């Protein structure tokens, strides 16, 4: 799986990080 | 440069930080646009930078 600030759009991070989700899984 | 300012370039107005670009334009081009059709680079009229 593969993947603007000038216009007031903000894409803030999730609460759980990917290294934390990795620990739950 | 390295401060944000109410800028204008040949009537291309905006507000933002100005800093030097690794991008090269062709000789006739004056400003650059991103994929969202929005301006993200401009040439200085007197220093062609
Ligand atoms: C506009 O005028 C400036 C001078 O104020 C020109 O810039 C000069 O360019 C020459 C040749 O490249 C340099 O030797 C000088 O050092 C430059 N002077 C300064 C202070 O920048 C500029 O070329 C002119 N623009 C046009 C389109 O003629």
């Amino acid at each position: 799986v593969t993947l603007q600030k000038f216009n007031g759009l903000t894409v803030l991070p999730p609460l759980l990080t990917d290294e934390m989700i990795a620990q739950y899984t | 440069k390295n401060k944000c300012v109410n800028f204008n370039f040949n009537g291309l107005t905006g507000t933002g930080v100005l800093t030097e670009s690794n991008k090269k334009f062709l000789p006739f081009q004056q400003f650059g646009r991103d994929i969202a059709d929005t301006t993200d680079a401009v040439r200085d009229p007197q220093t062609l930078e």
